[PDB]
């Protein structure tokens, strides 16, 4: 049923953001409601449309200038908080630019001080001629034309190519608006604004992959592998060009359906390039699309010899990890998409019981995959709060949390240990080697000394 | 010899410095007990200030958003204030404290923080009649300024709110001390010189419990210490100690103005005389000596120092970056081990009152070397002054420059705000005898690896 | 799992990993007030071993040599011992305590020290007819055993000789601690636990003020805090609290025998539970309970370990190399934080002693994997090890090993002794609560720096 939680008394609409599955219910008639403004005052995890732009996706990219319109505090916070590297020196981590806008800026106009900042970002790295442009909140609410000043800076410097994101933190009620905004301008502006040589008779994006700690790179190794070339890669280790050759794609592989399903729709609707959804997390999870992506492309023994060696090489380690996991007990509090696919995986491939997940940004659509998948006896909850997590975890006893670093050192005082279900510990998680890694960190954080010894008094005797 | 000031040569930012005054105010307001404060504004206001702080210091800290969306954004936000307020205090019975922080946004939308206030105070009475709940308005716009000034204005609030509604009592015999934005172990260590002194203090904000342990009975104690009784007790002192220009003397000053306390403004106690200097001041104000296991601390400090300084040190290069107080401090510390503090970076507009710092002219008066000091600096100042052929043998600061370093294969120690990339670092004092041989045995173990590492002279670490 | 001993295959030695007896005799005899001890034997027995503590500590000890030449090598050398005893008693008015230390020459020609002190005492008691001067016999030939069997010699040999002369007299209700061979940061941190559990001890030696001021009037305090009274005050303690096994235990026994002293062996402090079990102890033998401030220094110490181990340290191959009891402890540290201690090297020929050292069960009933303990080991044996492959990405030893560290490109944390090679390391705890939690810091920022200069993941310091 739907639950009220002793912390939300006082704000009893709560209620309908967390259900707990019951047995022999009609799961129809308990979808929390997601995707609605955020209680004021309450600590929810939430962030702002800003991040799921410029954070998430526009961010990812390993050659192109990440212009920040606005004061200098959006572009701080979005710096040195990220673990997507690449394979050009992690030029995407080392650098955030801002348009340094100042009280003269809103009374006047800050269309100026954009372009300024433009061409000195051009100027100061004469090798990178890509550029994203992002409004923040109050670029936004001056009404500047970013789209009109990016225009203005390619007219006049011929050699380079800038894309624009309206995205002020106070659109939307999340993160996920910027997903929105972000995907719908890029396909409307720059997809097939390019064209690549293509070099294999099989070819494919990636779509709603952002490369963490490897992930991207780990997949790679199977594509080539299978002889499929991968047009774009949205956008983990991706490029800016990369991305304006999308429209050739033969098949759209999309792992995150909440960040970069729009994309793949739009390109499926343009273009009648086919959306293929996977699980790209999760053992069992990987070989199935391996197996869907060769049965589209008519190479299924390829994709048998690939799972058969990846099987060879790290399913013993796996099945170590199964035996000492089974039974344990997990919560995920996360963005949404990893509740889903997760909560199976890690049942099936190591035996560990998901008890609580929270999304901070899910729609209704990721509730609906996460209870298909999930279990009775678990909560599900949409845009939790701090006051939540403790009830929770007072409901549930989790052994392990997979959340982001505060959380995790918020309940270290508890004894609970966790994994970052984020950045992770020791990645990538994605792929057969990688869901061995979740593996050894989650086991590592529980099969950990420390834990008892916290829980000793030493005054007792 | 020429101690330069100049801006920033460019209209935009290309790796920022300092967080904007939003993300202080928080930092002042975590330092309170019983506080949680409200963010006006868009939701990425709050969190990403809360990661930055769980980066810092490897733990959460309690800051909430009034989650700004789009109607607010066309017909004003004081609703969410309003609603914030309540939710915070419906949920949250402890609660004593809330500094109400604007943004960018609701600055921009002139919400009227005052009115909000009014309204809150008033629903709080009826719904709680005996409670007290203070309420500060912060007003924090982050087109100007930074993070540094943020922290001043949220402390200066606060103080106002809460002197405001107890006024002046019996005096306490105690001093105010403001240490700025200082780390834990910057507070124990000043908490230890006043036990010695045998001088009673609050300090302005007291973050020792920052580092909270992991305890058998699951308890959290990740929090400021300073409660509002303190506070209110600031306008009976004896005198108010300010250790940072930039971070709290402005509440000295209105303490000063308001309640006669006489402020005393020094040089933030970075290295041997600054330290000697503050005690001196303490010692004038209270009658109290100047103890003995001071001066013995302080002989320690520099029998170390002494041990790396014309071997190591002598005629090596280094960069500062960080807050004002700090950079200022840290040259006149590098001066006297002999080092070379020949780049300056300090981080927002304040240039105007830069170029007045009296500490500009002790620079002046005791560098053997020219010194450029960049104001409104980012870090691709340093960057690129580093790839047009400066050549420097140390960077000193904080952690979002660390690819500055690693890049150019230059040693660095990791000082001020956010030190998230090394370890243990919150727990260590920078300030006084005891920060001076930190910091001093920091830089020297950083060039030992660098000279490992490097091959470079490798074999000569055994007999110094 | 196995944890297996085996020696050195080797009869000679590449690169020792300890010194000889006498030096070690010399390390206890410097750590007494009014102390100087005479070394028996030819000049470089002395000054190499003085050079040797001005690495490790940056200071002067007074040291002095019998300047053992051909004639008395040929003739005997009783004249040189007893003239040096008599130029010592002269030339230092304060003088007190006098280890005589042989060496091997002086102990090949066989020269009757005991008889030497006959006479010097004869001598002294009409040259000084008010001075009481302690001459104390220490057989340390360097063909056996190591420096860490002369400094328990030493030890033993000064306190039968001080309380054989004074005796058993009035209980003082206070406790004996033998720390064994470590730093003043240790002592420092072991006397504020004794002090936050109202528990009066003496610990032997006090070696404190080793870390000596550079002081305005220019005084020299570089010296032991133990004086005469101290260790003759041995006798009538309530009890022996011993925390290593090869350095000072044997002094615990013989006040146990001599006294009837009860001697409390336990392990060496390293890492959270031998911490524990030294707290439960000292409980359990004072009736004084363990106060909140350590549950909470352990908790501090917890939480910043909790940071790093399953992050950082799980599944990290650590060699380790030093004094027994130091690598024993350490060892059972890194356990608890994840680490894999799966190389410990003890350097010298005392193994059917080690085999029997209760922390080998220990050690196998909580490794997950394999430990080789080499005993009578040098440092070419770790080379030679990882020369022919063994994996590790930590060492944790002593300076003298530093060459194969940064030839293997493994990081490397200074521990025990001498660590030269880095500043202030004998300030630092590395037992207790503080300094479990000192060392973790240290091997984790040792990491980082690797992962910089190796550009391993360097990016991943951001958000841990
Ligand atoms: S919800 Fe998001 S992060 Fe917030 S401002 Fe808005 S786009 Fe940006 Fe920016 S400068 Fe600082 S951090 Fe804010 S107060 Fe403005
Ligand atoms: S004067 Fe010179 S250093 Fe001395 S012994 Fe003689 S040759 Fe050698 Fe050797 S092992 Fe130790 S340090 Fe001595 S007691 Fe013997
Ligand atoms: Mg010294
Ligand atoms: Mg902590
Ligand atoms: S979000
Ligand atoms: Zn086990």
């Amino acid at each position: 049923p739907m639950v009220l939680l002793e912390c939300d008394k006082d704000i009893p609409e709560r209620q309908k953001h967390i259900y707990l599955k019951a047995p022999n219910e009609d799961t129809r008639e308990f979808l929390p409601i997601a995707n609605a403004a955020t209680i004021p005052g309450t600590l929810s995890e939430r962030g702002c449309a800003f991040c799921g732009a410029k954070l998430v996706i526009g961010g990812v990219l390993k050659d192109t200038i990440q212009m920040i319109h606005g004061p200098l505090g959006c572009a701080y916070d979005t710096w040195h908080t990220k673990r997507y590297p690449t394979d050009n020196g992690h030029f995407n981590m080392k650098y955030v630019w801002s348009t340094d806008m100042k009280e003269s800026h809103v009374v006047f106009g800050g269309e100026k001080r954009l372009e300024k900042s433009m061409h000195e970002a051009f100027d100061e790295m004469p090798d990178i001629k890509r550029m994203i442009v992002y409004t923040t909140c109050p670029t936004a609410l001056i009404g500047d034309d970013i789209k009109a000043v990016a225009k203005k800076v390619m007219k006049d410097r011929p050699d380079v190519d800038v894309f624009t994101v309206e995205c002020p933190g106070f659109s939307g009620v999340s993160q996920s608006k910027g997903h929105h905004v972000l995907n719908i301008g890029w396909i409307n502006e720059k997809v097939e604004t390019m064209e690549k040589e293509i070099t294999s008779e099989y070819t494919m994006n990636f779509i709603g992959d952002f490369n963490i700690q490897g992930d991207t790179q780990l997949l790679q190794t199977y594509w080539d592998r299978l002889g499929i070339q991968v047009v774009a890669h949205f956008t983990g280790n991706g490029t800016y060009d990369d991305l304006r050759c999308m429209h050739q794609a033969q098949l759209n592989v999309v792992n995150c359906a909440r960040s970069s399903g729009y994309i793949a729709n739009e390109l499926k609707k343009r273009y009648g390039i086919p959306r293929l959804d996977i699980d790209s997390w999760g053992f069992n999870y990987m070989a199935e699309g391996i197996r869907k992506i060769c049965a589209f492309f008519g190479i299924e023994e390829k994709g048998e010899e690939l799972i058969a060696e990846e099987y060879a090489k790290w399913k013993p380690k796996l099945d170590w990890y199964k035996e000492r996991l089974q039974g344990k007990k997990m919560a995920i509090w996360t963005g949404g998409p990893r509740l889903w696919h997760w909560t199976k995986s890690v049942e099936d491939d190591l035996g560990v019981q998901v008890v609580a997940m929270s999304s901070k940004f899910g729609h209704e659509e990721d509730f609906e995959k996460v209870i298909a998948r999930g279990k009775e006896g678990t909560y599900y909850i949409d845009d939790g709060n701090e006051l939540e997590f403790f009830e929770i975890i007072d409901l549930v006893k989790p052994d392990v949390i997979f959340t982001g670093p505060r959380v995790g050192e918020l309940v270290k005082k508890l004894h609970i240990p966790y994994v970052n279900g984020h950045g992770y510990h020791n990645g990538p998680y994605m792929g057969f080697e990688g869901f061995v890694n979740l593996a050894r960190d989650m086991y590592n954080a529980v099969h950990n000394p420390l834990r008892h010894l916290a829980a000793v008094d030493i005054r007792d005797k | 010899a020429e101690v330069k000031l100049s801006p920033r040569d460019r209209e935009g930012i290309i790796n920022p410095m300092y967080d904007c005054q939003p993300a202080g105010a928080q930092y002042a307001g975590i330092g309170i007990k019983d506080c949680i404060p409200l963010v006006h504004g868009g939701q990425g206001c709050t969190m990403f200030v809360r990661l930055l702080f769980a980066q810092h210091f490897k733990e959460n800290f309690d800051v909430a958003s009034t989650s700004l969306h789009e109607e607010s954004a066309v017909f004003g936000g004081a609703k969410r204030v309003e609603e914030g307020v309540l939710v915070l205090a419906r949920r949250y019975p402890n609660l004593r404290v809330i500094p109400i922080i604007t943004t960018c946004s609701t600055e921009v939308i002139g919400d009227d923080i005052e009115g909000s206030i009014r309204v809150c105070n008033r629903a709080l009475e009826a719904e709680f009649p005996d409670r007290k709940i203070y309420l500060a308005p912060v007003h924090t716009p982050s087109f100007k300024g930074s993070h540094v000034t943020g922290y001043a204005e949220c402390v200066k609030s606060v103080f106002k709110t809460i002197t405001d509604a107890h006024g002046k009592g019996q005096p306490s015999g105690k001093l105010n001390v403001f240490p700025g934005w200082v780390n834990p172990g910057d507070v124990v260590l000043l908490k230890r010189y006043f036990k010695e002194m045998d001088v009673e203090a609050n300090i302005y904000m007291d973050t020792e419990d920052f580092d909270s342990p992991m305890l058998p009975n699951k308890s959290i104690e990740t929090h400021g210490r300073t409660t509002v009784e303190d506070i209110a007790d600031s306008a009976n002192a004896l005198a108010t100690l300010s250790l940072a220009r930039y971070e709290g003397n402005t509440t000295g000053e209105l303490l000063q103005k308001t309640f006669a306390v006489p402020n005393a403004l020094v040089n933030t106690p970075y290295g041997i005389k600054n330290t000697d200097d503050m005690l001196r001041k303490i010692a004038e104000v209270t009658g109290k000596e100047i103890p003995e296991s001071l001066v013995r601390e302080r002989g320690i400090a520099l029998d170390a120092l002494a041990d790396l300084a014309h071997m190591f040190f002598a005629n090596k290069k280094v960069a500062i970056f960080g807050h004002p107080d700090l950079v200022l401090g840290l040259a006149q510390f590098c001066m006297e081990v002999e080092l070379e503090p020949v780049l300056l970076l300090i981080g927002d507009d304040q240039g105007n009152k830069y170029k007045k710092d009296p500490r500009i002219e002790e620079l002046k008066n005791t560098a053997h070397f020219d010194i450029e000091i960049v104001h409104n600096a980012d870090l691709w100042e340093l960057e690129k002054r580093i790839n047009a052929g400066l050549q420097l043998d140390l960077i000193m600061g904080h952690s979002k420059g660390r690819y500055v370093a690693i890049e150019a294969n230059i040693p660095m120690v990791r000082v001020g705000f956010p030190t998230f990339d090394r370890a243990g670092l919150y727990r260590k004092p920078s300030i006084g005898y005891q920060g001076a041989m930190e910091l001093g045995e920091m830089i020297a173990n950083a060039m030992f690896a660098h000279m490992e590492y490097t091959r470079n002279k490798e074999w000569i670490l055994n007999t110094w």
